[PDB]
């Protein structure tokens, strides 16, 4: 039963390692199982170090394969990918399938956050829906993956010090208790604390300000400092803004912007970075440029 | 004229909680920033930022808040002496 | 097209500088081709300078390097004799299992998984085993189950006596712990080796 | 002043040395 | 209910003629305590009863 | 008191507008006096102000000054002032030519924030 | 167009003589750990020692961390980068 | 090189300018050989005691050999008197005939640290090591380091000259055996200079601009400072204790020589600050520490509350040991700064800045009766400001009622601290005569 299913899942893992998407029935059975495996994790799904934090992916399968080459194979090096891994990529379906497959195979060797782009509305008008219709013909898999995207956690806490979340802080939210009390079984609303968490970002301003993205806000140095004092956090890690060094510090070593999708849209040519924390919370950094194709 | 001098002896910081008038706190923030005392400038900013008092409420809450802060201050003040 | 020695001598001046450079793809290319140079230039010269480069590669940041370097070290031991490895490589790689970081303690496990293939059985039993077995209690779950993964591969190379004597207690202990994943690997290796 | 001559002693009659901000 | 001696006793990325692996630390690291309050459930009821009787 | 001038660009204006911090005093009279001084300096530098020669409708310098505030009591280091007393000392030369600091072209509008806490 | 910077608090007290001022932290520090030594607080001394030695036997700052929006100037990065590839 | 230069020093009449030129080249390129403590020990005495002793005691010393000593030494714990006898005859030999024994002694210095050996063996081995140091230092230092590595690479001379702190990565049992700590400090002091020379040569070599030079200077400053820091860490007692007095004295001598050699080290070690449990030791151990009264005024100006807390604590012990007009002119500034920080500090930091510095004030009072009324004024002021802050928030001990007289709240701890300090200052004034 469980044993034979585990071996069957192994075949799916190795196949996805070969860029070969699963059958529609297999996708259905995967999503069904993943619902029961994600239902048990609260908003701040605490994860113990060591860890390897990975920034934005945007479903670039070659890049993800090189990222595995760099950091290590999933069963060995624990990972904490942060969102936006379904859009603006010609292999988004394969990427998301691989991520969810790894999550279901290993409950705690990996953990995936929910980015702004994992919702019903955004995917329809940013490719993923089109990709699914082209590949599988119909939209059954689409209505499976979009349904799954709601059950993802919202933020991760590493040894009570590092706070990893895709977007950033929000004027409504102030404490981890509020995040824990937030309800996630809801397509990201267009305005609200949940909305902003997936569209926030840093800036050298101070105070607050309407984000040019049209959703969420933009926080300042003092806001991040005050929030860190409020809850004893020592560093927040987000990945929503494309960068060049791959990892950039802001707010005087308070928020780290990570981005692990090199050469965004195949044309930016930006490098990509990955952060890794050893057992003694000894951060490091690795950089890379996409593998030859 | 009293806040101006530097010879305070009354735990100058801890008492900022009880003060409940926006204007005096504005004066305090200006004074601290000018004299270069950020560790208290931030406390003053927080006290102002507290939502309980905004100088625009229907005053039903403002009077209650002022009464409560008066009670707390006079209670502590009575504890101190005797 | 060009014999080993000619181009090996031609490239020898630039190998060390090339042996460490920005890109990792070129480092991988070199580490893949080094054993030919080792065979061509003999034990002495390699121990003179190349051994240091190999050992430095054994702790490279990236993971592809580490793995390729361990694979290449597999070639080197069989090219240069078991006693040579027991003399030079074993004391250092096996000593690399104590740093606070867990990445290098995983590298040691991979290296043991690879070398135990070529290094006979007595040397593995009196050098590799004791350390691998003593590592079973490491607080890190990752290494905790990857030790079982290594035992699975290394079990066929022991003698039934050593296995049933010392390996079985460690493997059954692994099943006792609370981490589901390491428990599953422990069961898998136990059934693969048919120790119980 | 005179690091080796001691402060209480008969007197004989006849490149960043500071903190960066300071 | 609710140093340098050791650091240099082992250091240098095990290479010695090369830099160190990590690029720094984020803070004190490994908040040690993770300590729970489990003094005793019993007789806390009775202390509460005493206080409650005094209030009554 | 001044952040962005006429020769300044939108980028600099954005930078200074966004990077502001609140630590001063509500010296509305002095601030308005400074703003009107800048405007009148510009208007006499241009020279379109045909003093003693009528007022020219064609010569126009339409400026709108939007002030933003909470409407709180006026504050001054000396103390609280209950009335908007615009300072009468004018170091800027030529102020006497006009009784008021402002002119007919410039218009001032004030925004008073009154948002309840709850 | 001139910014105002808070000054170091100067506190001469009537209870190294009459002209002393305890320094007040300035945000724009940007300490050059490599160029100067009185930085590098005690805790990270071993790390920065090894890192400086490597950097030399092999620049002034180990972390760049540009806070500008320049992180999103893929245009300027492209203009820096040559690309003569044309069909 | 060392042997030949000593021979040339001995013979000066013949070699006209060769001696001068050689000595210049040595002192300019090889500074780790021109360490005065090495050449001074060469002059010994003119007492002829060693000569007369050797002429009448060497005789035929039953043909002692390196292998003979090695045989006895492999079973030294079983038989120590044999080793004593062998090395006792070793001591008499001249500086040359000893070289054949360099490996035997240096290689096998591990088990000497084992408990039980009477310290005469260690003292004699130290003396022999110094004799060999006066002859062949280059080889000897490498031998000793690779022999004293903990229980194992084989460090090279070029390796050690890069990272000399490798010297201190030795058996922790070394830090509690006086005779070998001496040798370790000798090596450390040599190799720091050697590293300076190595970097200076390396930069000139690789030049094929200033940025590099001041990078070199910064590296050297930090390197010396770190060496001093680990040395002080050694002086700190280990929890097990909660010999060390001899070890601290030797470290004190070495630190004194470094401080006289360069002041900037004094200014840097202090701006980094070091564990303040050591102040009572160093202030007296290092007689060339009075210089601090120069820059403490600069130190206090630093924003870091940690640095200021350290500065006041240091000034406390300096004032006790030295009582000079400059010391008082700075002690007054100390109290003024404490008064200022009283006004400018929130409570969360007021506790952290006043609890570990108040016991400093009794030292000021002990040193300077004139600087007394200011002390008492500040003490009463801080006392009653803390008392006023106490009432602001409910407490469980309520120290107010204690007027007529564990892990508590910060303010209660602060008030108890002030009470203890006042008791202590009253006692010191009563018994201060
Ligand atoms: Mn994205
Ligand atoms: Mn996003």
């Amino acid at each position: 039963d469980e044993k034979v299913f585990t071996k069957e899942l192994d075949q799916w893992i190795e196949q996805l390692n070969e860029c070969k998407q699963l059958s529609e029935s297999q996708v259905k059975s995967l999503c069904e199982k993943a619902k029961e495996i994600l239902t048990k994790e609260s908003n701040v799904q605490e994860v113990r170090c060591p860890v390897t934090v990975c920034g934005d992916v945007h479903g670039q399968f070659h890049d993800l394969m090189e990222l595995f080459r760099i950091g290590g194979k999933s069963p060995d090096t624990n990972y904490l990918f942060m969102g936006d891994y379904v859009d603006r990529g010609y292999y988004s379906v394969e990427t998301v399938t691989l991520l969810v497959a790894l999550k279901v195979r290993y409950r705690e060797r990996i953990t995936i956050l929910r980015g702004n782009h994992e919702s019903r509305q955004i995917t329809q008008v940013y490719g993923f829906y089109d990709e699914c219709l082209r590949k599988y013909g119909n939209a059954n898999v689409w209505k499976y993956f979009t349904d799954l995207f709601d059950y993802l956690p919202l933020t991760a806490l590493v040894d009570g010090q590092i706070f990893c979340l895709h977007g950033g802080l929000s004027p409504s939210i102030d404490t981890l208790d509020h995040i824990r009390a937030l309800d996630r079984l809801q397509e990201v609303p267009h305005e609200g604390p949940m909305c902003d968490l997936l569209w926030s970002d840093p800036d050298d301003r101070g105070g607050w300000g309407i984000s040019p993205r049209g959703a969420g806000y933009t926080f300042g140095q003092d806001i991040s400092e005050t929030f860190n004092h409020a809850n004893g956090l020592t560093l927040v890690s987000r990945a929503h803004q494309l960068v060049m060094e791959g990892y950039n510090w802001c707010h005087d070593r308070n928020v780290v912007t990570i981005f692990s999708a090199p050469n965004y849209c195949y044309r930016c040519g930006n490098q990509a970075a990955i952060m890794e924390l050893d057992d003694t919370l000894k951060y490091s950094f690795l950089q890379f440029d996409p593998a030859p194709r | 004229k009293s806040l101006q001098e530097q010879n305070s002896h009354d735990a100058m910081d801890s008492y900022y909680d009880y003060i409940w008038d926006v204007t005096i706190l504005e004066y305090l923030t200006y004074l601290h920033h000018k004299r270069g005392e950020t560790d208290k400038r931030q406390i003053a900013i927080k006290a102002i930022g507290q939502t309980e008092l905004n100088a625009s409420n229907p005053e039903e809450v403002l009077q209650l808040a002022a009464q409560r802060r008066k009670k707390k201050f006079l209670q502590a003040m009575a504890k101190l002496y005797f | 097209v060009i014999g080993i020695r000619q181009l090996s001598q031609s490239l020898l001046p630039a190998i060390v500088e090339l042996a460490e450079d920005a890109k990792w793809r070129v480092r991988l290319a070199i580490i893949e081709y080094m054993p030919l140079l080792a065979g061509q230039l003999g034990v002495e010269f390699f121990d003179e300078k190349l051994n240091s480069l190999c050992m430095a590669w054994l702790v490279d940041h990236v993971y592809a390097i580490r793995e390729a370097a361990t694979s290449n070290l597999k070639k080197l031991v069989e090219k240069f004799g078991k006693e040579w490895a027991h003399a030079t490589i074993i004391p250092k790689v096996l000593a690399m299992s104590g740093d606070p970081n867990y990445l290098h303690r995983m590298t040691t496990l991979f290296c043991i998984n690879v070398l135990s293939e070529v290094c006979g059985q007595d040397i593995t039993t009196k050098h590799m085993l004791p350390t691998v077995l003593r590592m079973a209690g490491d607080p890190v779950a990752n290494v905790r189950f990857n030790v079982a993964k290594s035992l699975q591969k290394i079990g066929p190379i022991l003698d039934n006596s050593t296995l049933q004597s010392e390996v079985k207690p460690i493997l059954e202990k692994l099943t006792q712990d609370q981490d589901v994943d390491v428990k599953y690997f422990a069961q898998e290796a136990l059934t693969v080796l048919s120790l119980a | 002043t005179s690091p080796s001559y001691s402060p209480t002693s008969p007197s004989y009659s006849p490149t960043s040395p500071s903190y960066s901000p300071t | 209910g609710q140093t340098n001696r050791r650091h240099t006793a082992a250091v240098p990325g095990p290479g010695g003629i090369w830099s160190v692996f990590h690029a720094g630390v984020i803070g004190r690291g490994l908040k040690p305590p993770k300590f729970v309050q489990s003094r005793n459930q019993q007789e806390v009821i009775y202390n509460t009863q005493s206080l409650l009787s005094l209030l009554v | 008191a001044i952040k962005a001038g006429w020769k300044e660009n939108h980028a600099t204006f954005m930078n200074e507008l966004k990077n502001l911090q609140a630590e001063g005093l509500t010296t509305l009279g002095q601030s308005l006096r400074t703003a009107f001084d800048l405007l009148n300096l510009n208007r006499l530098v241009t020279g379109i102000d045909n003093y003693g020669q009528g007022r020219n409708p064609f010569f126009l310098e339409p400026a709108i000054i939007i002030t933003i505030t909470d409407g709180s009591k006026l504050t001054t280091t000396s103390g609280v002032q209950d009335e908007l007393h615009l300072p009468l000392n004018s170091p800027l030369p030529g102020s006497e030519l006009t009784k008021e600091p402002f002119r007919w072209d410039q218009r001032l509008f004030a925004l008073v924030l009154r948002l309840p806490g709850t | 167009g001139k910014k105002v910077v808070q000054e170091t608090g100067i506190k001469v007290r009537s209870r190294e003589y009459t002209g002393f001022q305890v320094a007040l932290l300035n945000k724009d520090l940007k300490p050059q750990t490599f160029r100067n030594a009185y930085d590098i607080p005690r805790r990270n001394l071993l790390d920065h020692l090894t890192r400086m030695r490597s950097n030399l036997l092999k620049d002034e700052d180990q972390v760049h961390s540009v806070p500008i929006a320049q992180m999103g100037n893929y245009q300027e990065y492209l203009k820096q980068v040559p690309s003569p590839l044309r069909e | 090189i060392k042997f030949l230069i000593r021979q040339a020093q001995g013979l000066q009449q013949e070699l006209g300018g060769l001696h001068s030129a050689l000595l210049r080249l040595l002192a300019t390129n090889y500074p780790h050989l021109c360490i005065v403590d090495d050449w001074i020990c060469e002059e010994e005495i003119t007492g002829t005691d060693a000569l007369l002793r050797r002429m009448l005691l060497t005789n035929n010393a039953k043909n002692h050999s390196p292998k003979q000593l090695q045989e006895a030494f492999s079973a030294v714990p079983v038989n120590n008197t044999q080793v004593m006898q062998i090395i006792e005859h070793l001591t008499l030999l001249s500086a040359s005939e000893l070289i054949p024994y360099a490996e035997v002694l240096t290689s096998n210095m591990s088990q000497l640290l084992n408990s039980g050996v009477p310290r005469r063996i260690l003292q004699t081995v130290n003396k022999l090591w110094m004799v060999l140091n006066t002859v062949m230092p280059r080889r000897l230092w490498v031998m000793t380091v690779n022999a004293l590595q903990p229980s194992q690479q084989k460090y090279t001379q070029n390796d050690l000259m890069i990272d000399p702190l490798i010297v201190l990565r030795c058996d922790q049992r070394v830090h509690r055996c006086p005779p070998l700590m001496d040798i370790t400090l000798h090596m450390l002091n040599g190799y720091l200079l050697a590293s300076k020379a190595y970097l200076s040569a390396h930069l000139k070599e690789t030049e094929q601009e200033v940025t590099r030079e001041e990078l070199k200077n910064a590296l050297l400053a930090a390197q010396d400072s770190a060496a001093v820091q680990i040395l002080l860490e050694i002086c700190l007692p280990t929890e097990e204790e909660k010999n060390l007095r001899e070890v601290q004295c030797l470290i004190c001598c070495l630190l004194h020589q470094m401080y006289i050699a360069d002041p900037n080290i004094a200014k840097l070690v202090h701006f980094q600050g070091y564990p303040c449990e050591l102040l009572p030791l160093t202030v007296a151990g290092i007689p060339s520490m009075h210089i601090c009264l120069d820059f403490i005024p600069e130190l206090i100006a630093q924003p870091e509350l940690e640095k200021q807390i350290f500065a006041i604590q240091l000034l406390s012990h300096l004032c006790i040991q030295y009582a000079l007009p400059k010391s008082l002119s700075v002690a007054r500034l100390a109290v003024n700064v404490m008064g200022t920080l009283l006004t400018v500090l929130t409570q969360a930091k007021r506790y952290a800045f006043f609890m570990p510095t108040l016991p400093s004030l009794v030292s000021f009072c002990r040193a300077f009766p004139p600087l007394y009324e200011d002390i008492m004024s500040l003490l009463i002021q801080i006392g009653q400001v803390c008392a006023s802050d106490v009432a602001t928030q409910t407490r469980d001990i309520d120290p107010i009622i204690t007027r007529l007289q564990g892990s508590m709240d910060p303010d209660v701890q602060l008030c108890h601290c002030i009470e203890r300090t006042v008791i202590e200052i009253i006692n010191m004034s009563v018994s201060g005569i």
